[PDB]
RNA sequence: AGCUGUGUUGGCUUUCUAACCCGCACCACUUAUCGUGGUGGGAGACAGUGUCAGGCGGGCAGUUU
RNA sequence: GGUCCUAAGGUAGCGAAAUUCCUUGUCGGGUAAGUUCCGACCCGCACGAAAGGCGUAACGAUUUGGGCACUGUCUCAACGAG
RNA sequence: GUGAGUAGCGAAAGACGGGUGAGAAUCCCGUCCACCGAUUGACUAAGGUUUCCAGAGGAAGGCUCGUCCGCUCUGGGUUAGUCGGGUCCUAAGCUGAGGCCGACAGGCGUAGGCGAUGGAUAACAGGUUGAUAUUCCUGUACCACCUAUAAUCGUAUCGAUGGGGGGACGCAGUAGGAUAGGCGAAGCGUGCGAUUGGAUUGCACGUCUAAGCAGUAAGGCUGAGUAAUCCGGUACUCGGGCUGAGCUGUGAUGGGGAGAAGACAUUGUGUCUUCGAGUCGUUGAUUUCACACUGCCGAGAAAAGCCUCUAGAUAGAAAAUAGGUGCCCGUACCGCAAACCGACACAGGUAGUCAAGAUGAGAAUUCUAAGGUGAGCGAGCGAACUCUCGUUAAGGAACUCGGCAAAAUGACCCCGUAACUUCGGGAGAAGGGGUGCUCUUUAGGGUUAACGCCCAGAAGAGCCGCAGUGAAUAGGCCCAAGCGACUGUUUAUCAAAAACACAGGUCUCUGCUAAACCGUAAGGUGAUGUAUAGGGGCUGACGCCUGCCCA
RNA sequence: UCUACCCUUGGUCAGGUUGAAGUUCAGGUAACACUGAAUGGAGGACCGAACCGACUUACGUUGAAAAGUGAGCGGAUGAAC
RNA sequence: GCCGUCGAAGGUGGGACAAAUGAUUGGGGUGAAGUCGUAACAAGGUAGCCGUAUCGGAAGGUGCGGCUGGAUCACC
């Protein structure tokens, strides 16, 4: 779980770190390491877009395998490595043709599995076959949004989703947000929830791992003149005098929403969501 | 105290040079009045 | 006040595919995750877009006090 | 307890305070002598619960009052060197 | 012009003898004296562009003078197959054939290019000039290419723009192995004293490179046929060299350096020159030479040279010997400065390598070495007043907006230490004692066969001064409140805080071509992330809590 | 080319000091298993130079310098330069 | 007569325990009940009581568990 600190300083005060238990041969496979330089909000016209990045430690992307192609193949499970761009942890299976790749990690996870559309496909932990030859009530994680596209929903550390039911095309999904979503039937799932369940109880402690993990400061409004905040000075500190509190530029932020009228979603989501 | 021109050979010609004048187009709206007014020296 | 059923007007929906759309899959130009061309699979006369019209709009401008 | 009215019409906790005009509030401690300081009272001109309320070990080239130690800052100045 | 022959003369130790000259406190030569010495010393980047050097100059420049010069005239100075770049490779970025967008101009972007601050990359000692030296010439080397060649092996070979390995990487700590420099005692050369005394007693030195043969203190992994290749995967029964490696040993070397003898010239012109012998042993030993090894979480650039593998091309090249060829650009000079950026010969700023002795944990302090400099105005008199320092009778904050400035405390080794708390802290809490030199005994490592050498701690005895970290360097402390939890950051140049950040608490928005933002658009950031994750609003660790009102 | 954040590639920090996790041995455990002694070398940790800053004060103010020098002062293995 | 070991009293400093005292301050018993309500003992008119929370001028009221030391007809 968590490794305490004891307060030898004020600085690790109340810092709480995460054991590395369940990492196993610590150091990577060096032909599927691609380089990853950095960028704090620069984008192609070298402004600042997206604020609060930059610095940090150097990272380097690790190549993984969302697609689960190569039907029918037995696949070891060797080595449960360390992944920094990403919350959970990584595997490195290997399959039968020696084709060595990375799959994230659900729960648990050391025995061998197998990738097939249909065959029997073999329903456990870590094992990915389409939303057709699910059965409901059956936890996946890392589906599929468009057929052959890619997993996109549900890559988190500790998320998940489950399957309801089946519709006349389409299936039904329970988000973890608490959404329910149709996705279309030949989309494919990992089976399983997504391991490394100990992550949000990271008592950071310090405002220097807090920024060496990519962060900046983030001056608040109250404090900036009226030139670049509508939550200008005034004498003394002061309360906010607008009817709504707004970003810094312009729109409203407590409150109101957001999306609009968009293609392939009404017609989708039907329940909202329960925040 | 440190003060406000600290020479370089190559950020004066990689800036102000000939081949960055007549890169763009306004570069070569320059030369073109500074061969006008008779100067000596056109590209620093 | 309300029944029946034809000639003409304006809607609400429901489904099909031929435009259009895809930061959707292999395949060629090519030993380029840009682009165009090609059988699919999705979505489909809605969306994007052009002209017109109404409503919010100190995010920003011109000025009066 | 009566009664007017407001959409209900200051709860726990702190209180002459970085918040108190009059005011040098008042009684206690400190000094030979204390408009500043510390502990209390509460009649809050006008504290108050995330423009947070009340406490707090450690940390400060912070701000305010009192002790020992040391001294030309001082009573009171004199001499010498570049 | 007046201000006026006034304010200045830009940190800082000079004194004299000799020359030189029309002219000298200032120029050159000599002796004594002082100053830096983790630098005022010695090499290279950046930048400047002839300043460097010899012979002649004295109108201007130099805060004075000048015979002098970083200033004027004449004539000279920079040598590379091996050092730093280019003919080799790629980061961030920049540019971009077709292409996609835009009133025109033009913006973005794929293949390919450019781009070192990084990877790859074959030479070292000694001599010499008035100015250049891994460049010139002395002695030994090495990498690429070409030509003759013999022993020749022959489907033996050459292998891609392509498959694979490889190159290939963070911060932290500790114990090692070896070497560099150091210090002492005993290889050799010269002197032995006219200030009392002394003659194993006084100063100086203790050599050598790259190449190519050897054997090494440690560090890292254990071995076979089958499913664009026989290689790299995969899985199977059976089962002691491999790379990499600082350092050392001969040879390199009958050679070359050397504190000095001794043999030659006019002012020995302050010099060449011919031959001339030493180079042991003991210790203390690094920040140099591995990201090696163990641990930790924040998970630590790419491509080439190099090594194999086949698609293919061909059947022609080992070793060894001998001769031959190898291009372009930068080299002078200052380089913590009188030559660079500050208008100046300006008390400022300017990346990196080398860095010794004494005392010391130490690159701190005081005094010196190698090695440089004496600061481009001086001479007198020692009034007031300003500026930088030293001491003081009795009293000790009475001074004052206020203990503002100064004074005291200061090192190591010991005894002893409260309230309070988040149990770590408070704490160097406070308040206290001891230290010098000489002589006698004994117990402590390592080195070594051992005398020998360095590292140390105990008691006892004794001597001297006013004073024993005797000089310089090095915390004053305590009680009680106020604000902010902390380390941090802020108004270059009147404000360093109680303001900003912060770790944590919440509240709301976002189902992925996500919301949000930049851009008229294409394209991008968010992210090669996907509700334990992203953008925004307020409060500001921890503790106990956060009350009623929706007109 | 100064300064403000920022991306890619490098370099630098004398010394001395306390002693977090763990690991091993011993003591009790066999119940609910926790005390000591060694070893290990943790930290926006403490004292202090280079190095980076600019708190108090005196001088300077037709300065030596259009922002500085004298005596002291804070950070100094990181949110560092 | 001088030197040294041991040595009461004194002076210096930080603590440890009781006691005397102190602006205000919080409950407690005492009376005499004037002030405000009836919470128990009858089923005391909402059956009581023990733990444990949260609110109110005042006894006290409500929530979740246990007890009969709970009338009626003892709640068949
Ligand atoms: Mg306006
Ligand atoms: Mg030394
Ligand atoms: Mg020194
Ligand atoms: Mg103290
Ligand atoms: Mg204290
Ligand atoms: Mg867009
Ligand atoms: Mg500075
Ligand atoms: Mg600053
Ligand atoms: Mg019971």
């Amino acid at each position: 779980a968590i490794k305490k600190y004891k307060p030898i300083t004020n600085g690790r005060r109340n810092m709480t770190s995460l054991d590395f238990a369940e990492i196993t041969k610590t150091t990577p496979e060096k032909s599927l390491l691609k380089p990853l330089p950095k960028k704090a909000g620069r984008n192609n016209q070298g402004k600042l877009t997206v604020r609060h990045h930059g610095g940090g430690h150097k990272r380097q992307y690790r190549v993984i395998d969302f697609k689960r192609n190569k039907d029918g193949i037995n696949a070891k499970v060797d080595s449960i490595q360390y992944d920094p761009n990403r919350s959970a942890n990584i595997a490195l299976v290997v399959y039968a043709d020696g084709e060595k790749r990375y799959i994230i990690a659900p729960k648990g996870l050391e025995v061998g599995q197998i990738v097939e559309s249909g065959a029997e496909a073999d329903i456990k932990v870590g094992n990915a076959l389409p939303l057709q030859n699910i059965p409901v009530g059956t936890v996946v994680h890392n589906i599929e949004l468009k057929p052959g596209k890619g997993g996109q929903i549900a890559r988190s550390a500790g998320a998940s989703a489950q399957v309801l039911g089946k519709e006349g095309k389409y299936v039904l999904i329970r988000l973890r947000s608490g959404e329910v979503r149709m996705i279309l039937s030949t989309c494919r799932a990992t089976i399983g929830q997504v391991g490394n369940l100990q992550h949000e109880l990271v008592n950071v402690g310090k405002a220097g791992r807090s920024r060496w993990k990519g962060i900046r400061p983030t001056v608040r409004g109250s404090v900036m003149n009226p030139n670049d905040h509508p939550h200008g000075g005034g004498e003394g500190r002061a309360p906010i005098g607008r009817p709504s509190p707004m970003s810094p530029w312009g729109k409203p932020t407590l409150g109101k929403k957001t999306r609009r009228g968009k293609k392939s979603s009404d017609k989708l989501i039907v329940r909202g969501r329960k925040k | 105290v440190k003060r406000t021109y600290q020479p370089n050979k190559r950020k004066h010609s990689k800036v102000h040079g000939f081949r960055k004048r007549m890169s763009t187009k306004n570069g070569r709206k320059v030369l073109a009045r500074r061969r006008r007014k008779g100067r000596k020296v056109l590209s620093a």
